[PDB]
């Protein structure tokens, strides 16, 4: 099934003879990268000292 | 005045019931043929429009 685009084709209609035209086969995500967090600064201290 | 065509629309199933997720397709799995059932139905339709 992975070895390249046609041999998708044939996992997904269950054949090894194929007729033309457009299939479709899977959908490719982007997949993300990482990640972001974003808060104020700090805004305040606890009186600590 | 007629319609003709409607707008040919076509839905991953498979990414909108389960969005950006692994864990939640695997559940996908265990219905079976729907998402590839369905995305023939909404395919047939496209293709004729
Ligand atoms: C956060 O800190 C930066 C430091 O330069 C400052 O420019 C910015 O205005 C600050 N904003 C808030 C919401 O704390």
């Amino acid at each position: 099934c992975a070895l390249d685009p046609l041999s998708e084709t044939k996992c997904t209609l269950k054949s090894f003879t194929v007729e033309k035209g457009i299939y479709q086969t899977s959908n490719f995500r982007v997949q993300p990268t990482e990640s972001i967090v974003r808060f104020p600064n700090i805004t305040n201290l606890c009186p600590f000292g | 005045i007629l319609p003709v065509s409607m707008t040919k629309t076509s839905v991953d199933c498979t990414m909108y019931i389960c969005g950006d997720s692994t864990e939640c397709s695997n559940l996908l799995l265990q219905y079976g043929s729907f998402c590839t059932q369905l995305n023939r139905a909404l395919t047939g339709i496209a293709v004729e429009q």
